[PDB]
């Protein structure tokens, strides 16, 4: 299938300056349509999962304003201008172009 | 075999109005790459040519005029040229849409900017998450309707060309 | 739109477990039901999906076709049917609703955990 | 006028071909709730009876032993009834498509088995921000195309019915 690798695995929380989540695909995800599909998930205990970013171009309403994200096609990077302790959790990188669907291993942030 | 020399003029007039109306109706925005039938603007001038040819013969039934017969046979030659050109373009368009996209054929802004983010040539689910989606079903219906319209146009053009070949003598 | 799921159930290895993912507030036949399992030690992992409008189903193919999924139109609820559960299969399962044309899996479910 | 009614037999034949071809074209599964025009199968039988009448209309254009006078009244009455029924159906269908429908008119199964998940009557997602999706544009294009087809069909039916009414008088 398709396997994703992310780093750092831990990434200890530090508000403001350091915020960088990177994920990559081993199959060079590209459908030659000019866009690449990418999704981000946040798992913090207390509530059900929710969508964060969809094909790294726009964000669902209600998202914190200090969020962003971009990519080139092979290596995908997630950047936050100012990380906060309220939206703490893990980041999941996902690709949906061929069966079977595979989800990222996640980065446990404490 | 040479049945009547006048009753076919009304038929030619009605087929000319047919082509004009079809050309006017098929100007709806459909994809960035408009079909080659409308990019050339062939149907409108073709239909006006057929309407002029019909008006030149439907309600005359006269002879002994050199200019009349000269113009009649010249415009008949242009009618044959228009018919064969329409056949060629219809065959090319149906082969392009049915088999695979191979021609761009960019069109005017007023019929392209309306739908600048849709495709009507190869619209299949890129990802399995939209295998059965309203967008792909709507595009499939559009493609089927376009194929049916092209088939009807080709059949009518073939019938009209056969009529002309029977009337050229 | 609201999603109601049954509570967690405790089972034993080799048995069978069923979970009811009740759906309401939307057109049940106009959304592909997606199920994703989450096990301790790693992230999420897709297992299967079903379309109740025409009965079309898809499978991950990782295992030898042990996943059996069915849907009921009269109740608009999908049921879980797995045979001979093993210890390594102990995980929490979530049923998610999909939205076509971009919003792939924006809507999630409450989820139900099973222990054997 | 009645002086030159012979030339209109081919016109009525072409009108019958119109009705049959357009009925076959609209037979495609364009949504679960098909327009009432295609559910009643009016165009097919209307075109076939126009074809029959036109074949009898241009038989001899004279008084044979018993070939034309027997039909000249009954088939004219049938043509008038078909014309009034067709215009009534058109003016009902244009209202049923412009205004929210109050007739179901379920489509037949053997065509519904192909594209059974197309909705045109209410294709507006509850999300106001979802209006920019290509699905809404596709639905609007389908609605505009259907409106154009219905308007063209109504206009042409009115033209043919008025010319038939004038000729039979």
């Amino acid at each position: 299938d398709i396997v994703m690798t992310q780093t750092p695995l831990s990434l200890p929380v530090t508000p403001g300056e350091p915020a960088s989540i990177s994920c990559r695909s081993s199959k060079s995800l590209l459908h030659s349509n000019g866009i690449t599909y990418l999704y981000w998930y946040l798992q913090k205990p207390g509530q059900s999962p929710q969508l964060l970013i969809y094909q790294m171009s726009n964000l669902v309403s209600g998202v914190p304003d200090r969020f962003s994200g971009s990519g080139s096609g092979t290596d995908f990077t997630l950047k936050i201008s100012r990380v906060e302790a309220e939206d703490v959790g893990v980041y999941y990188c996902a690709q949906n172009l061929e069966l079977p669907y595979t989800f990222g291993g996640g980065t446990k942030v404490e | 075999f040479m049945r009547e020399s006048k009753t076919l003029g009304a038929v030619q007039i009605m087929n000319g109005l047919f082509h004009i109306a079809l050309g006017g109706l098929l100007m709806i925005p459909a994809g960035i790459y408009a079909p080659i039938c409308v990019t050339v603007w062939y149907p409108l001038w073709g239909g006006i040519m057929y309407i002029i040819s019909g008006s030149l013969l439907a309600a005359t039934e006269k002879n002994s005029r050199k200019c009349l017969v000269k113009g009649k046979m010249i415009m008949n030659s242009l009618s044959l040229f228009a018919a064969i050109s329409g056949m060629i373009l219809s065959i090319m368009d149906i082969l392009n849409i049915k088999i695979s996209h191979f021609l761009k054929m960019e069109s005017l802004n007023f019929i392209r900017a309306h739908t600048p983010y849709i495709n009507i040539y190869n619209c299949e689910p890129a990802n399995p998450s939209e295998k059965n989606s309203p967008s792909t079903q709507y595009c499939y219906s559009i493609q089927s309707l376009f194929l049916g319209i092209l088939s009807v146009m080709l059949i009518f053009a073939f019938f009209q060309e056969l009529v002309i070949a029977g009337i050229v003598e | 739109v609201q999603l109601v799921q049954s509570g967690a159930e405790v089972k034993k290895p080799g048995s069978s477990v069923k979970v009811s993912c009740k759906a309401s507030g939307y057109a049940f036949s106009y959304s592909w039901i997606n199920w994703v399992r989450q096990a301790p030690g790693q992230g999420l992992e897709w297992m299967g999906r079903i379309f109740p409008g025409d009965g079309d189903t898809d499978y991950n193919g990782k295992f030898k076709g042990r996943v059996t999924i069915t849907a009921d139109k009269s109740t608009s609820t999908a049921y879980m049917e797995l045979s001979s559960l093993r210890s390594e299969d102990t995980a929490v399962y979530y049923c998610a609703r999909n939205v076509f044309d971009g919003y792939w899996l924006v809507y999630w479910g409450q989820g139900t955990l099973v222990t054997v």
